[PDB]
């Protein structure tokens, strides 16, 4: 994915 | 939302790119780390989960040359590691 995409991935563990 | 505080040299890091405060939440700690990863491009163009450190503070904080966006767990063991307990 873009770097963008992989990165909100961790936005949900919060 | 539970309120986190950065030690100096994470605070610092996070400034660089406009944070204002002392404490955060964790979406925003994140907001900001990502913010100083792409602005500074860390990341591989190419292979763009894999950010490149070596000669970058974020390397000396985290103790590592690179890293994988796609190991969560693992991105959260080395950011509370510099936050104060
Ligand atoms: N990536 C497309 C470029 C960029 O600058 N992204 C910043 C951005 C856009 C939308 C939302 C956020 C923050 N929300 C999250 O999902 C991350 N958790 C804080 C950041």
């Amino acid at each position: 994915l873009t770097f963008d995409q992989y990165w909100a991935q961790l936005d949900s563990a919060a | 939302e539970t309120l986190v505080r950065p030690k100096p040299e994470l605070l610092k890091l996070l400034k660089s790119v406009g944070a204002q405060k002392d404490t955060y939440t964790m979406k925003e700690v994140l907001f900001y780390l990502g913010q100083y990863i792409m602005t500074k491009r860390l990341y591989d163009e190419k292979q763009q989960h894999i950010v490149y450190c070596s000669n970058d503070l974020l390397g000396d904080l985290f103790g590592v040359p690179s890293f994988s966006v796609k190991e969560h767990r693992k991105i959260y063991t080395m950011i509370y590691r510099n936050l104060v307990v």
